[PDB]
């Protein structure tokens, strides 16, 4: 993919993470543990959702038209019938060879994509006090419990609280 | 030791495979195929109105032949015409069949409008035993076989029916070919025949010709079929002076009117779908179909594909 | 307190929505819309070439009948055919009219080369009360009625022009069609006429019928009007026993040569487009169109859809 | 988004920037203002209008081709001509959706994108004089006058010029 | 001084320019061109297998002309026709030219099925001066001249054959259309002709004109070639008084069978290429092309572009 | 192209790179060298080649159609040959010219990507011990002889056994 998040930097996914698309998955002094965060989630599902609304409205209602099988050979007319109805099936299956293609190619980058966005939120949430491992993963500088933990997962971790000691600990 | 959060993605054992721009194969958590590929196998008798023709197609329907009786009154979305139907009445051709056929499909209806005409100097009701209903000799339903008064003349007919309603009548007629000079003077008197019908824009004028055709239900003759529409207004004339195969009324053309005839040989089942094909019905929330190039009502547009993937989930890397 | 510097984007009050890969619904900041939905209600007489039919449609202007003398010489672009077009002549049809139709709109001119032909052993310019000028009886200006000797024989016709030209000439002639044997031999001696035209390459006979079709114009006749083609080089040959409809000259067709016919109703006005439809002109930047399946010149091409929008800005985000 | 930039993080659009599209807002001891950054507003507009004009160029121009408008049943000849307007109407509406569609998914993650570099940009310029507030606004840990704003604005701010500064009072 | 580490990316003295979404010129550092422009100038004999009319077209070869004797039980995938060909034998025309050589070109065969056949009370093998084999009278070799016996009646012809193989027959018959009521007379007795030709389920019937045409090779009469089909169990019936063009036997009808003519003028090489146009053959892997509208086998798509170049590298920014 | 790397933050390209699409360019204490990256240059190419094989699958094959060429003037049936070919090129064309421009877009941000891609891994590898230039290049605050040069350009590269040295550069 376009952002190198997904099959990228982070080196593969969780069979486990079973109730979102994506999550945090912590280590601190109380143990382990992962949790789906629901907007990332979410955002990824309503676009994949949207684009199969779509594609699916039903738009194609054809009563009377041509004749497109022949028990005798007639010639000029027929050969007409015919090479209408062979033109517009190959347009068509081409449409649909490019549609599916391109709304792959689109998919999957919307994906990989949206894996960064939860990334970047979380490196802007914790300022100074973390370090990028490379592989998805922030080491926070301080210590960190359940409650800390919950407070980077929902949005209301202020980075000026823990940083004197997470910057203490970087810089020595 | 320093406390850690990860951020990471979901991923399934088994993945599917899918296109892209770049990439045949690429595995992702979840796809929706979008390319239908069964059907039924019965035709749905809901929600279109379908008409069987059974051992009748739609013209043998039409003209009235022996086993067409129930194809009376009868009216449809779609006529469907069996592989099995059969000719059983007096052997016959139809110069554009096709287009006769076309007409009749899409007005939707074998509703006939029965007209009295005065044929004078003629004898009429013929019938032929090449053309059998119940036994006994017998004639399609919807014409009337003159031939001359007994034993006199083929009164020469000119008759006229003036269109006072405000729909297009489609008449149906025919015109004689004998197999001999015996059979032609037998049946019009007359050495030459002679069929001209006509309205105040478009006119029809034949004359029979005589000889021998491969035997057909013991017939060597032959009966040529002509249609003839009348607008609002307009007149049509019957002229002959012999041969002519006599209509019995007309029908009524409706325009583009949502019609069609589908050739298919499988049972109408009892199930709903609104796309019917030749090979059976579609019921289906896909884009595209594989089962049919012949797909009436509203269908899937049909492809040349087996499988088109659609990605639904990001890419599955489990390991 | 140390300084900050925010980066940031222009937003509007009031967005507007387009439709993206994913979403029906996306407001943003500017949009334009791709679908021509307005027209000018005139026909715009520049820059194409109208000539407009007003009462006479274009196969009545190449007869020259009645209504039509001002469609003498004229040439067009787009030629106007109105619903109020009128018969005005003797009552005729036209086997495959819609190709004779199609093959004069396409030359784009009436301009009639005019030839001196030598019809021996008949009379000529036949008149009809069916076909009245100025109150006096008159005829097809293109075309030439002619009839027996009078008071003798209709002296067989064998006339034949040579193409010496550079041009495909196109002759329009045609047959009667008499009402009754009387009016046969009263105009043609003979019992039963007969036309054949023919070039080195393609040939055309008819056998006129006699009965009776509805009075037009207190006629009950009819007449056929056929075409024959003639390349440089080779000849066109009339030969005739009885019935001929006789040319004066011949068309030049030009192929393929950038015309057409179109059937409105809407009044030429002074305003100037490239682009004509059957609902008035387009005038219009923009690729697609609402207006009409009917569109000709340079013309957005025709869509089903009222509306398809183009962002032009980013996402609008006001609050 | 692609880049979660516009709709993203940063948290709204400004209806006072009325002579670009993309710019600066910044607070110093002297004040506060606004002004717009004519590169990425270029760079956005000229892609804009790059596939606006690639979409107008007028290629559409028939004359004599077939009637599509009927008085009278014919059945074979009139099928074929009816049918072969409507699968053309039918793949150009198709064409026509599809266009947009793409023609607007893209320029919506042109425009996000664009507004991220912008905000790269700048990033680059500070190095470690400043540090990203998480909503599209550095914190800049010395003096900034206005000219120096104008020197981040306008390309020429040397950052080594208040390195040590800046790194004392973001570590202390 | 501190170690530095670049990150970069390779490019060109000279790029390649492109066309995107949003631009019309963009320099990239590779690209290839997907629209094939040239052509071979002579056609490939593989691997399609080719049979060159040379101065026969399909028609006068599916008749047996004094030029076509080398078009006998030739196959093909693509017949080819030259700008060249003439007609060498007695003037005729075939009404539907067009479709029946259509049928020809598609059955991809001209081996002739030899039939014996009794024709009753004629003389037989007519001549012409206007169908020269080696200086001396000839006639189509594939067609039957049938006239009156000598010194007497043109007894009457009533022949009948059955299809009792398992492929539809392609009967090739014609009528004599004669100059004069002399030439009638002296060649049928009779004064006017009549030849029907019919099966089961369709039929033919023509009455013979008689009149001046133009002189073509001294001729002024002509033929009317007309064909029947005849499915497998089905019986076709030759029935005529007069001017009966008879028939030698039938061709196999293949269905659909991927054969096909070309018009071109090109000389057949001996290069390989799976794609002929009017113009040569293609070679090329390219995905559209520039060359024809005519392309026949495995073609690049036909486009109206001269040039469309695909991206195959990054930017290039040398400077 | 939207990552804004390649015509973006890398000022140019290197003519003189012509073993790989993508490399390192290093200053140290031994001089200078160029080295072409394998990895990010073969993501490149087998996307290219990937859509490049996707373009040429031969699927067109057509034997009997219908005349296409004509010599004397018909009318009606003629009329529609002509325009059901006229509309079949009409409609090729068009697909053609759309796949180009959106096979072009595509390529041009995928050659882009990766080379974002392969700055922001090397971004990760360095960790604290570098800083970004701007311009493609990390400045490196500890001695970095060949072997550890290598040890960035192949991923072995072990940022802890630097790290004292290069945060004490950085810092003072």
């Amino acid at each position: 993919g376009l952002f190198g998040a997904i099959a990228g930097f982070i080196e593969n996914g969780w069979q486990g993470l079973i109730d979102g698309w994506y999550g945090f998955r912590h280590q601190n002094a109380e143990g382990t543990g992962t949790a789906a965060d629901l907007k990332s989630t979410q955002a990824a599902i309503d676009q994949i959702n949207g684009k199969l609304n779509r594609l699916i409205e039903k738009t194609n209602e054809k009563y009377h038209q041509i004749e497109k099988e022949f028990e005798q050979v007639e010639g000029r007319i027929q050969d007409l019938e015919k090479y209408v109805e062979d033109t517009k099936i190959d347009l068509w299956s081409y449409n649909a060879e490019l549609l599916v293609a391109l709304e792959n190619q689109h998919t999957i980058d919307v994906t990989d994509s949206e894996m960064n966005k939860l990334f970047e939120r979380v490196r802007r949430q914790l300022r100074e006090n973390a370090e990028d491992q490379g592989n998805g993963c922030f080491e926070i500088f301080h210590q960190c419990d359940n409650n800390c933990i919950e407070s980077i997962r929902n949005g209301t971790y202020d980075h000026n609280i823990y940083r004197d000691e997470a910057i203490n600990n970087r810089i020595k | 030791g320093n406390p850690i959060i990860c951020l990471g993605h979901h991923a399934v054992e088994n993945g599917t495979s899918v296109k892209t721009l770049t990439d045949n194969h690429v595995e992702v958590v979840s796809a929706k195929e979008l390319v239908e590929t069964k059907h039924t196998d019965e035709l749905c008798p809901s929600p279109l109105k379908l008409v069987d023709g059974q051992d009748c197609d739609l013209i043998n329907g039409a003209l009235g032949s022996p086993g067409c009786d129930r194809l009376q009154d009868t009216t449809w979305d779609v006529f469907i015409e069996r592989p099995t139907a059969v000719d059983t009445c007096y052997p016959f051709d139809v110069p554009d069949y096709q287009s006769l056929r076309s007409i009749l499909a899409s007005s939707g209806s074998l509703e006939f409008i029965a007209e009295q005409f005065t044929w004078n100097g003629v004898k009429v009701d013929g019938s032929s035993s090449a053309c059998l209903r119940g036994g006994r000799n017998s004639f399609f339903s919807r014409l009337n076989w003159l031939t001359k008064a007994t034993n006199g003349n083929y009164g020469p007919i000119n008759v006229t029916k003036e269109n006072t309603g405000s729909y297009v009548r489609l008449y149906l007629w025919g015109v004689h070919h004998p197999s001999s000079d015996n059979e032609q003077t037998d049946l019009y008197k007359v050495a030459t025949g002679r069929v001209t019908v006509s309205t105040r824009s478009d006119q029809i004028s034949i004359v029979p010709n005589i000889g021998s055709r491969p035997r057909v239900r013991n017939q060597s003759g032959r009966i040529s079929i002509y249609w003839t529409l009348v607008n609002p207004g307009d007149s049509i004339i019957f002229n002959s002076i012999g041969n002519l195969i006599a209509p019995r009324g007309h029908y009524k053309i409706s325009k583009s009117t949502k019609s069609t005839v589908l050739k298919s040989d499988k049972r109408i089942g009892s199930c709903t779908s609104p796309c019917l094909t030749d090979k059976g019905s579609i019921q289906s929330d896909k884009p595209f179909q594989n089962v049919s190039r012949i797909a009436i009502g509203n269908c899937p547009k049909y492809v040349k594909q087996g499988s088109l993937m659609l990605a639904t989930g990001m890419r599955n890397i489990p390991g």
